This record gives C-alpha cells, structure tokens and sequence, in this order.
C-alpha cells in the first residue's frame, strides 16, 4: 500500500496536465510546472556500473542463503 | 588392468598400443558388453590433445598446433577444431585472418550475475528438508 | 494371387501399371488374414516369406524411382519383419544389402542419434564381414575424427550397389554445413579456396553457391558479409523474476504452519 | 531538446550549434558551471561533457504532450506490476 499510493498521486498529477494541456484553468507560470521541471531529470538508471550494484545483491543473498 | 591401461594409452598419443590392446583385452570387454568403445573412442584420441592445448595455450597459431598434434598438416587442422568448437569440446574462437586460433576471454561476470543461479536450489532444498521433518514429527 | 515374384525385376522396370500391381498385392497379402501372434506354423509362415520378398522388391522399386517418404515406410515393415518375435525365417539374401540401404538413408538426413543406437542389434557382422554394413559404419568413422577427404576419396569404391540416391544427399549435407561455416564472419576469399576446401576447379558449382548462397565474385574476390549479431543487453532484465523467487521464499516461511 | 536519455553531449554538437571553435568550449562550459545553471562535469580524454541539471524554466504547451506520454508509460508500469506483487504475495498480506 505504499505504492498503492504511488500511482494514487501519479493518477493526480495524471488528471492535472490533462485539464491544463487541454486548457481549461490558468496556467500557474510560477511554481506548478516549474518545480516539475526540477523533477523531471532524476530517475537515472545508468545501466553499466549499476549493472554492478548486484554483486552486493549477491552479498545480501549470500547471508540467507 | 583394462581399463586402466585403457586410459593410459588414452593420454598418450599412442594409437597401435590402443589398437593392440583393443585385440589383446576385446574378450574381457565382451563380458562387460561395450564393444562400441572401438567405433567412438577413436574420435576423442584426436581430441584429448586439442582440449588439452586449448586449456593449456591462450591464443595460438594454427602452424604450431599441426606438429602438437604431431598431424603434420595445418590444413586439415583448421577442420578438427572446427569440428570441437562445432561439439561445444572448447569455447574458443579462430581467426581466419593471419592462422590465429585464440581462447576465450577472462574470468566473466561469475563474481556478480551467477550465484544467485546456484542459491536458489539450495534455499528451496534445506526448507524442503525443514518441511519433510515438520510434517512427519508427531507420531503420537 | 503369386503375382510376379521375378515379374520385371532382372532386366528392366519402367513400369507404373505392375506398380499398381504390387499396390494390388500389397492389398493381396496384408487382406490374407495378419502377421501379427506368428505362433508357429511354418505353413502360414509361407506368406510371411513371399510378404518379406514383395516389399524387398518393393523398396528396390523405391529406390529405383527416389520416393523419399515411401522408402522408409517399406523399411519399416521390412525391420518389423525381422521384428519377428519367433523368427525361424531363413535368411533371405538381400538382408544386408537392405539393412545398408537404410544405414545409409538415416545417416544421410541427421538421424546420428539414432545412428548409433540402430547398430545395437547386430552383434559381431560389423567386425568379420558384411561389407555392405561395414562401408557406411566406417564412413561415419571417418565423420568422426576430421576426416572429410577420406570420405570424397572412397566415394569411387562402392561394393554395394549404386548408392547414389543416397550420397548425393548425404554428401549435400555435407556441403551446406561448411557452406554454414563459411557464412560466418569469414569475410572473404578467392575462388581458389572455393576450389580447396569446398571442392571442384570449374564446374557451374561456383554457379549453384552464387545463386543459392551469396559469394559475389568482385575483382577477383568473393564477399560474405558478417553474420554476428548485435547482442542486445540489458542484465537487469530479471528485476521482476527475481523479485518474484524472493516472495515465495517468505512465503515458504510463514503461512504453512 | 534530450532530456537525459544520453545526456552524455559530444564537443561537436556544441561547436556546431554554438558554432564556436573547438578549444573553447571547455572555457564556455565552466562559465555555465561558474554561473549555476548547470551542475555537470567535463571529460577531456573523450571530450564528453557530462550532464545534470537542476535550473528551471517555462515549458510551452506542447512539451506538455510529451510529458503526457512519458508520464502515461509510468503509469501502465507502476499500475501492472502491483497487481504483479499482489497477486503473487496475496495469501501472506491480510
């Protein structure tokens, strides 16, 4: 249930820019969007050397197993 | 003593001792019913040798392995490992460039990737152990 | 009803209708009455000697004409008759000659697991005589080691008869497999090593491997371009799998008291 | 205009956009860094200049739609793949 509401505030921010890209309301210049050009550069997911993070993985598995 | 001395010539790159005691040891194989022995040995007393070169060796020219093999011709050798890469005898690769027959590469991602592959059989065993002594305990 | 035991066999067959007529005793002997329980009774084992000579006959019409899928059927039948459960059955002449013919048929389409495991029921002909076995057993011997050469040079010496619908198969197979190694990223060649390893200084074959396969004859040089892959990767693929064996893990755990 | 997909830039794309010379687009990156407007790092041996960026700005309607799209990907994503976990780890939940 904790990403229960991970797509509970991703259908929010689903419903938002539809009703804002289609036009009705105002477009909030100063913070709405603004903040969300912050957000929208870091999920990186750089493969090769994060590839190597499970190795650790191993380590975490290697004490249950 | 068959067997042993079997092997023996096995290792050896000796074909008229393997063919002598094929005739001097035959009877006793009749008894152990393995007559095919004669019909598909003979392929790996080539290719014992071009195993054995292919762990020692890590990238070799065609031209050395011809004497090596005491086949005295670099021709056809190119043919018998083709035919063991072909089996999946080595993994290693040619160079159909300059007569180059290099082995593979180092100590792969065996470290990392892997042995989660060999944990899983041995987590789901020693509770499948855990599980068979629980449920046959209690008797009375 | 006894239809034609030596008919058209010694001088010559171009026939159709006496096909039909051996499709005619084919619903002569197998409509008799079976071959099935063959108790004793050397007396009803008298068909069984004419129902083994009529389809030995007929897999040499078989032969004779290149039917590829009735070839084996009459085989089969022909190995069930020696499937005999009570086989006092005389030896019919044309026994090795036949068991050659199918040795050589199922070596020639990759049948080489089931090669070897056909050879468990003769017992010591391979070794003393038989050549008519002992051709095709030391061809696959000579299959076995690195030998190709020893094979297209003992391709002039069959004892046997002709072979031939067989071996050109058999020997086609051969070439399209290093025709398959040569497809690799073994770039390219002249029509001279075309000549060495695959065989034959100027037939239309450099004509039959330029239509079938590529090998463009440029200026003075064939191409064969790279046939390796681009592998692609990710190796966080198992991200969901894994997380999956996890789960049943605790699971395994709790919940079964 | 690639919002860090391979935010990896090479030199000649700025020497050709910018349309400045080649040796000075070192000297043109670490004003931008002095400045804050950029949180990179340069590489010289490749000549790739690495890329994070945190400076915000306006974003003209239309790269709306295609954050419509990106934001529709993370939707099917986040949503089938709890109903993976749920359905697999039902009868230990209550």
């Amino acid at each position: 249930h904790g990403l229960k509401g991970l797509n509970s505030k991703l259908l929010d921010i689903r419903s938002y820019l539809e009703k804002v890209a289609t036009g009705k309301l105002p477009i909030n210049h100063q913070i709405i969007y603004q903040l969300q050009d912050v957000f929208n550069l870091l999920p990186d997911v750089s493969l090769q050397e994060f590839v190597k993070a499970f190795y650790l993985k191993t380590n975490d598995q290697m004490v249950v197993v | 003593m068959p067997y042993f001395l079997l092997t023996q010539a096995v290792r050896t790159g000796n074909l008229a001792k393997f063919n002598q005691v094929l005739d001097q040891f035959g009877e006793k194989f009749q008894a152990d019913g393995t007559y095919t022995l004669i019909i598909r040995l003979r392929h790996n007393v080539i290719k014992t040798g071009v195993r054995m070169i292919s762990l020692s060796y890590s990238r070799i020219s065609l031209a050395d392995i011809a004497q090596k093999l005491q086949l005295d011709s670099p021709e056809d050798a190119e043919f018998i490992v083709a035919k063991a890469i072909r089996d999946g005898v080595i993994e290693a690769s040619i160079n159909h460039e300059k007569g180059y027959v290099q082995s593979k590469e180092m100590i792969d991602i065996y470290s990392t990737r892997e042995p989660q592959l060999a944990f899983h059989q041995r987590i789901s065993f020693c509770l499948d152990i855990h599980n068979m002594s629980v449920k046959a305990m209690r008797f009375p | 009803m006894y239809e034609q035991l030596k008919g058209e066999w010694n001088r010559k067959s171009p026939n159709l209708s006496k096909c039909g007529e051996e499709l005619g005793r084919l619903k002569l002997v197998l409509l008799e009455l079976n071959f099935l329980p063959t108790t004793g009774t050397k007396l009803t084992k008298q068909q069984l000697i004419l129902a083994r000579d009529i389809l030995e006959i007929g897999a040499q019409w078989s032969i004779l004409r290149k039917d590829i899928p009735s070839f084996e059927r009459y085989m089969a039948q022909l190995k069930c008759y020696y499937f005999d459960y009570k086989e006092q059955l005389p030896e019919s002449a044309y026994m090795h000659q036949l068991l050659g013919l199918n040795l050589l048929f199922l070596l020639s389409q990759n049948r080489v697991a089931e090669f070897h495991t056909e050879l468990e029921r003769l017992p010591a002909k391979d070794i003393q005589t038989n050549v008519y076995i002992k051709h095709p057993v030391s061809l696959e011997q000579y299959l076995m080691e690195g030998s190709y050469n020893k094979v297209f040079l003992a391709k002039g010496n069959i004892p046997a008869e002709s072979y031939t619908f067989f071996i050109d198969i058999l020997l086609d197979t051969i070439r399209d497999e290093i025709a398959g190694c040569i497809e690799k990223a073994y770039e390219k060649i002249l029509f001279t090593e075309a000549t060495r390893i695959l065989f034959f200084n100027t037939p239309k074959k450099m004509t039959d491997y330029a239509k079938k396969r590529g090998w463009v004859l440029g200026p003075n040089n064939y191409y064969s371009f790279a046939s390796q892959q681009q592998k692609p990767e990710d190796t966080t693929i198992p991200s969901t799998e894994l997380a999956k064996q996890v789960i049943e893990y605790a699971r395994q755990l709790e919940m079964i008291v | 205009t690639r919002p860090a997909n391979h935010r990896q830039l090479t030199f000649e794309e700025i020497a050709k956009s910018a349309k400045i010379t080649v040796n000075e687009v070192e000297l043109l990156v670490m004003k931008a860094l002095s400045v804050g407007l950029v949180k990179g790092s340069i590489d010289e041996v490749d000549k790739r200049v690495h890329m994070t960026w945190v400076q915000p700005r306006v974003l003209d309607l239309q790269q709306i739609k295609g954050m419509k799209d990106r934001l529709e990907f993370w939707c099917t994503d986040v949503k089938s793949m709890e109903m993976l976990v749920e359905h697999q780890a039902h009868d230990i939940l209550t």
